[PDB]
């Protein structure tokens, strides 16, 4: 019922946001997305993973457990072979294993099996997943850059709880589509940001003046800011419950 | 699966219990032992356990000196059986608690209680850095290696902090807990710092500060010592009573740590700059 509030520590070290962007480059590059899959194409990524955002939407989720189910999912689909008919418990599993760290009220198998396979079945794919990537589950997440990134841009502090609430919420969007899943979790951010900054001028400056900055903070080009939003903006667009 | 054995119980964690034991196909040397039995009621794996890794793992290519590490994570599912987890750390001599009991008189030399405190708020300037609050710190879960060393122990109730987050009304044991928890209030890293508060004093004092038994109690016992704050700070008698043997750098610290709002409580950071510790590694 309490939520975290501004922690100066936590949100205004520069040395945070420096630590992000480090630990940023632990999780290596996807050269491409599932190619060690010889069944599931992306178009099934893009499915199950408009499922497991409409769940983390609908019950209310904690912002940062969906981009970490997708996380979580990516990784393990290098280190084992999935299939069609057992994607659902896959994803499944990820939510539930996203909830139990980033949230307080965590998925309940219960709640995950009977909506979509035993909930045993379903425990397995967990344990699993957990010793397929020997339990090295946490990420830096796209959300975890928005407030020091709003810091770091100078953003009045009394915008910070919409910003955030908005950003954050077409971030996980944006994150459904394949082609996000190969940007830094920085320039997604960037992007999440720059595109709510959009629309609905929010009372700051105009999206213009923080694609020079941002590209001071993160340390791209301008060029890949730019492409970023139109890149992030798009794959918002993009959400179609009808797909399943 | 058979590569130890347990020798005595060093207490018990999170879930159940923490054992010293042996590896054998290493150098002999020691291994720690956490042994997490899921019940095959119907949630998978305990969350705690769960995130409590996932938290060392990710710090772990830091290799930070101030921190217990993890080398392993056994598990073997029975089919006969419910699962049992062997959870296996670094293991270290003795905790801060039996350390304070065991120190000869009269107690632990200044210099060290200046060190260890240093070592530390070190280790959690770290953990905050990078957004992890390890809202659990207590003497039993702070270690001292044989060179005397400090490693923050138990991250079962650690979590990365963002924005906005819900958050359990629930967190620290009663006698290091904040006001601000106490209040039912919000909270995040400044709980780690009044517990370093609290740590603190009980090292010169070789007894826990603030002994409660109710929640209500032990907001008392804390306001009858560091006194009832203004409409401002709301969302005495002089410390050196309770804590004779301090130095005058050594108290403006240490009420640094025990300031009642928490947006007040100092940082790490600039707790790590404070005028107590110019005299330490220089
Ligand atoms: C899982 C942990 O983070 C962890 C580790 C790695 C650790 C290692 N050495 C310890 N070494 C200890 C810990 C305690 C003692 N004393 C033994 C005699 N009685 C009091 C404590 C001696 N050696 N203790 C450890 N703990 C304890 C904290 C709470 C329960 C376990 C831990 O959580
Ligand atoms: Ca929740």
């Amino acid at each position: 019922l309490n939520r975290a509030k501004i922690d100066s520590t936590t949100m205004k070290d520069p040395r945070v946001l420096n630590n992000l962007k480090l630990r940023e480059l632990l999780l290596p590059k996807f050269t491409s997305l599932w190619e060690i899959q010889t069944e599931v194409t992306v178009d099934n990524r893009t499915i199950l993973l408009t499922w497991m955002h409409l769940l983390c939407e609908s019950f209310e989720l904690d912002k940062s457990v969906f981009p970490l189910s997708v996380s979580i999912l990516d990784r393990y689909l290098c280190k084992k072979q999935g299939t069609k008919k057992t994607l659902q418990k896959i994803g499944a599993a990820c939510v539930l294993i996203g909830s139990k760290i980033r949230t307080v009220k965590p998925m309940t198998v219960s709640k995950l099996t009977y909506l979509s396979f035993t909930n045993l079945e379903l425990i397995n794919q967990e344990k699993d997943i957990l010793e397929a990537l020997k339990w090295d589950t946490e990420a830096v997440l796209a959300t975890d850059f928005l407030i020091p990134l709003c810091n770091a841009l100078k953003i009045p502090e009394d915008l910070w709880p919409q910003l955030y609430e908005a950003a954050s919420t077409t971030i996980c969007k944006a994150l459904i589509q394949p082609n996000i899943a190969l940007l830094s979790p920085g320039l997604i951010c960037a992007g999440g940001l720059l595109t709510t900054i959009e629309t609905d001028n929010t009372n700051c400056r105009p999206w213009t003046c923080y694609l020079e900055d941002l590209s001071s903070i993160l340390n791209f080009s301008t060029n890949t800011v730019r492409t970023v939003k139109d890149q992030v903006s798009e794959a918002f667009s993009l959400y179609d419950l009808e797909i399943l | 699966d058979q590569q130890y054995e347990c020798v005595a119980e060093i207490g018990e964690g999170a879930y159940g219990k923490v054992f010293k034991a042996r590896d054998l196909k290493n150098g002999g040397r020691f291994v720690a032992l956490k042994r997490v039995r899921v019940q095959t009621g119907e949630e998978g794996m305990p969350l705690s356990t769960i995130r409590e890794v996932a938290v060392l793992r990710h710090l772990e290519t830091f290799e930070h000196p101030n921190v217990v590490r993890l080398f392993d994570v056994c598990t073997v599912s029975r089919t006969d059986r419910e699962t049992k987890l062997t959870l296996v750390f670094e293991h270290v001599d003795q905790d801060l608690t039996t350390y304070l009991d065991k120190v000869p008189e009269p107690g632990v030399p200044t210099e060290t209680i200046k060190d260890m405190m240093f070592q530390l708020l070190r280790g959690l300037d770290f953990l905050h850095s990078h957004r992890v609050v390890h809202r659990d710190l207590k003497p039993q879960n702070i270690l001292v290696t044989s060179s005397g060393q400090i490693k923050l122990a138990d991250f079962g109730l650690a979590r990365i902090y963002s924005f906005q987050m819900a958050l359990t009304s629930v967190v620290v044991t009663l006698w290091y807990r904040a006001p601000e928890v106490l209040l039912q209030s919000s909270y995040a890293t400044p709980v780690d710092l009044w517990s370093v508060g609290c740590i603190f004093a009980e090292m010169f004092r070789r007894k826990p500060l603030f002994r409660g038994s109710s929640d209500v109690d032990q907001l008392g016992k804390i306001l009858d010592v560091i006194g009832l704050p203004g409409e401002e700070d709301w969302p005495a008698q002089p410390i050196e009573k309770f804590v004779t043997d301090i130095d005058e750098l050594g108290k403006d610290l240490l009420l640094k740590c025990l300031t009642f709002n928490p947006a007040k409580r100092i940082s790490a950071y600039s707790a790590l700059s404070h005028p107590y510790f110019q005299d330490l590694e220089r």
